[PDB]
């Protein structure tokens, strides 16, 4: 009678119990997001509401298991995964009072507007108002009155509540035997027990330092070379040695530098390529984009997609009467049922997010052999990388010209490569130094080094070190600008769009390579190499059963993240700008300041 | 006289798999050829005869047996397997000669909603012998102990399938029979045609 074989039955119990409810909650939710009705809103409540019971009375029972005397690692990952207390330690008083602090929260982000003076009646809401002036306007004084408005009548009621919000979680994460919520957070990437493949909490910090210290060479040229153009958009506005400003960053927060593609277009009388015209003449719908999709996963040796597939997912907009959500998502209900929700459009970008979402569902049905609790990714990054690789691969000339879509007329020269080069650097290397400096404030605040009446001083100085980017208005103690964000007022996490990054393009150049691909790493593409299948099935089909460190070597060979294959992706660009950027400087002081 | 293949295989009704049912046949020709335009069999495997040599052979004793299983499992019904069919459920012998033929039933033993009338046991103190039954509801103290009331580490041996309309091929029902006949020193019961 050990306490490993009473253990394996009550798994057994849970798994097959977990499959069922799992599956009903699954398609009530399918009902509702196919068709808005009230009686599928109450649907959907319920089947939450009991598999939400189930999981906590079966928590409460796992835990006369201890976790010291068993010896097969899968039935201590299970109930490891299993026996976490979630915020139900504290007093019932202090958990009541956390849910109202945070549907507080989420109510007044999601709600909030303003308007301008003079017009009480016209205010706008951050969509579709907000978004639109911050990512097209041109002027100065609108883009200022925006920012400023929106973190002004928004932030002001946010900042007391985080308050104690920060207090609430970290009490229940010193009852769960960690030294703060953002040890919790970060114990997500934590392995131990397995000899050779080991990693602690503490550990990941400095990882991530060290490879930001070898993007700051790159990040800095193309700092430079985005001001320099910016000098002709507002000629009395910038200075030609300090900071950016913050608000002509393209969108709200400056999290991505898309948007001012146009205003940075190298060569402005070359096209971008677009494929959307003759998508339209060959008479191209839905289902032949999925088609499309499908032959190209096969041509890899990854499998085909069941009759189920094609016979329930929705692929076109229901129109008439009907309204349903147009997110592109793909669900995996369980029981052998994968689907994919998406209103197809005639379009390039629907034609690559239908590779993105088709290998999600190849993720998905690759590790449909594993139990319940260890059918996800290895870590919080693996799933949206895949998603990702096969998108970059798609869009290629070469692929482009293969399906008989291009003219094989077309011939690519260097200053088309250069124009798609920096498309994707605006959008990739921007956002890094973005999503670092906003971890490690998050951090250091819950940690305790930074005292309350010092956190919006804090926040700006990193802004200017970190990111170089200033603010326009200074800001005193009562706002809450870091508030102001979805993740932050929603209680996300913001590390996995950096590993999710740095992982894409460690598997895409490992893939290539099996490929034998020559020339530039930016041109490749997997067709026709069932190798590269191989090594990535070999991946795919784990699961979480093993450390991710293994699920990493098993494809590139190394047991940690490097940032190397990004630079070897980046090159061309980098070299053509260290040439151009032979007159301005590189690099910015802190001490300018727009009101200085 | 035709046979009984318009009784056994087209019943109204087939019973789960821990009470299985078994059935003798008579005198009879074995005329096939009546059920081919009307079903396909997914699975038809013999062991220990071809599946072409029935119309030249005649046995001595033939049974039926008849069940309901999952799409995963059907391939456990085979001499040298083991699984929870297999083990718990239904046991066939190494040296088996017969044939096992089974096919898909999703259209009627399935519902939008879920069907839950077959059961099957998931816990057993000791491994089956070849053709028996077993219809116990103890309750399943995993180290032997006693207990009389169902709640921690004391489960009751019977779970219900889960079918739905819109599940897996793995996961849709199919309907199972296994036919097995013997060779003595007997006058011929069943005769080809
Ligand atoms: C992957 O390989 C297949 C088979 O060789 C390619 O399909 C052929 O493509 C050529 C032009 O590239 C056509 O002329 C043929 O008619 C296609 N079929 C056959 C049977 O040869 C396919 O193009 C390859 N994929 C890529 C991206 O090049
Ligand atoms: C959508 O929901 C309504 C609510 O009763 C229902 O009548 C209708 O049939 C549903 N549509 C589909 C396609 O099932
Ligand atoms: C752990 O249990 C599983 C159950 O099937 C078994 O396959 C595995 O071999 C066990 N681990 C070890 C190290 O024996
Ligand atoms: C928290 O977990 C530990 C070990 O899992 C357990 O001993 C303790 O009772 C739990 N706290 C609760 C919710 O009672
Ligand atoms: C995939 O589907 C095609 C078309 O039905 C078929 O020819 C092929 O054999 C299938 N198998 C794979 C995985 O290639
Ligand atoms: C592209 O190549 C030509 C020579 O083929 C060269 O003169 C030109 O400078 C190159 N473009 C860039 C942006 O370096």
């Amino acid at each position: 009678s050990t306490i490993e074989e009473q253990a394996k039955t009550f798994l057994d119990k849970f798994n097959h119990e977990a499959e069922d409810l799992f599956y009903q909650s699954s398609l009530a939710s399918w009902n509702y997001n196919t068709n808005i009705t009230e009686e599928n809103v109450q649907n959907m409540n319920n089947a939450g509401d009991k598999w939400s019971a189930f999981l906590k009375e079966q928590s409460t029972l796992a835990q006369m298991y201890p976790l010291q005397e068993i010896q097969n690692l899968t039935v201590k990952l299970q109930l490891q995964a299993l026996q976490q207390n979630g915020s139900s330690v504290l007093s019932e008083d202090k958990s009541k009072r956390l849910n109202t602090i945070l549907n507080t929260m989420s109510t007044i982000y999601s709600t909030g507007k303003v308007c301008n003076p003079d017009n009480p009646q016209e205010c706008l809401l951050l969509e579709p108002g907000l978004n639109e002036i911050m990512a097209n306007s041109l002027d100065y004084n609108e883009r200022l009155w925006a920012w400023e408005s929106w973190r002004s009548e928004v932030g002001k009621q946010l900042r007391p509540l985080y308050e104690e919000y920060v207090v609430l979680k970290n009490e229940m994460a010193r009852a769960n035997h960690y030294e703060d919520y953002g040890d919790y957070w970060r114990g997500d990437y934590e392995v131990n027990g397995v000899d050779g493949y080991d990693y602690s909490r503490g550990q990941l910090i400095e990882d991530v330092e060290h490879t930001f210290e070898e993007i700051k060479p790159l990040y800095e040229h193309l700092h430079a070379y985005v001001r320099a153009k910016l000098m002709n958009a507002y000629p009395s506005y910038i200075s030609p040695i300090g900071c950016l400003p913050a608000h002509l960053l393209g969108d709200m927060w400056g999290r991505f530098w898309t948007n001012l593609y146009s205003l940075t277009v190298p060569f402005g009388q070359k096209p971008n390529i677009d494929v959307t015209d003759a998508m339209v003449d060959q008479a191209w719908d839905a289902q032949r984009i999925f088609k499309e999709a499908e032959k190209f996963f096969v041509s890899v040796g990854l499998p085909n997609m069941t009759q189920g597939f094609w016979e329930n997912s929705m692929l076109t907009d229901p129109g008439n009467v009907q309204k349903a959500v147009c997110h592109p998502t793909a669900w995996d209900l369980g029981k052998g049922d994968f689907r994919i929700l998406m209103c197809t459009k005639v379009t390039m970008d629907d034609f690559l997010t239908a590779h993105h979402e088709m290998g999600h569902i190849q993720y998905d049905m690759a590790y449909a052999a594993q139990p319940f609790l260890l059918r996800n990714g290895a870590n919080e990054g693996f799933h949206e990388a895949v998603g990702e690789i096969m998108s970059l691969s798609a869009a290629t000339p070469k692929h482009l010209k293969s399906i008989g879509l291009l003219s094989p007329d077309f011939q690519e020269d260097n200053e088309t490569e250069i124009n798609f080069l920096l498309k994707q650097a605006l959008t990739i290397v921007g956002t890094l130094p973005f999503t670092y400096m906003l971890e490690k404030w998050r951090w250091m605040v819950f940690k305790g080094e930074i005292p309350k009446d010092q956190w919006m001083k804090k926040w700006w100085e990193m802004k200017r070190e970190i990111v170089g980017v200033v603010e326009p208005v200074p800001h005193d103690e009562t706002y809450c600008d870091p508030a102001s964000l979805f993740h932050v007022s929603n209680d996300y996490s913001f590390i996995r769009y950096y590993t999710r990054t740095l992982y894409q393009f460690q598997f895409q150049e490992a893939l290539c390579q099996a490929a034998k691909h020559e020339g530039p790493l930016h041109k490749c593409d997997i067709s026709n190499s069932t190798e590269a299948g191989q090594k990535l099935f070999n991946m795919l089909r784990l699961g979480k059963s093993e450390p991710w460190t293994l699920a990493l070597e098993n494809v590139v060979g190394a047991k940690n993240m490097n940032v190397r294959p990004l630079l070897n992706y980046f090159e061309p660009l980098f070299t053509w700008l260290k040439d151009q950027n032979k007159n301005s400087f590189v690099g910015w002081s802190t001490d300018w300041s727009p009101y200085a | 006289n035709l046979c009984p293949f318009g009784e056994v295989f087209n019943a109204t009704k087939f019973p789960s798999v821990y009470a299985w049912e078994r059935k003798r046949i008579s005198n009879c020709v074995a005329d096939y050829s009546v059920l081919y335009n009307s079903t396909s069999f997914s699975t038809f495997k013999c062991y220990g005869v071809s599946a072409t040599k029935l119309n030249d052979l005649c046995f001595s004793n033939v049974y039926a047996d008849s069940f309901v299983v999952k799409g995963d499992d059907v391939r456990q019904i085979a001499p040298g397997q083991t699984g929870v069919i297999a083990d718990y459920n239904y046991k066939l012998p190494d040296d088996f000669l017969g044939c096992v033929l089974a096919w898909n039933t999703n259209s009627k033993d399935s519902s939008i909603a879920g069907n839950y009338n077959y059961l099957y046991r998931w816990v057993r103190r000791s491994k089956l012998n070849p053709y028996e039954r077993d219809l116990s509801n103890d309750i399943y103290s995993p180290g032997g102990q006693s207990c009389s009331a169902v709640g921690p580490n004391c489960y009751n041996p019977l779970r219900p399938y889960g079918f739905f309309t819109t599940a897996g091929v793995g996961h849709q029902p199919y309907r199972v029979v296994v036919l097995s006949f013997e060779l003595l020193n007997a006058p011929a019961t069943v005769c080809g045609p």
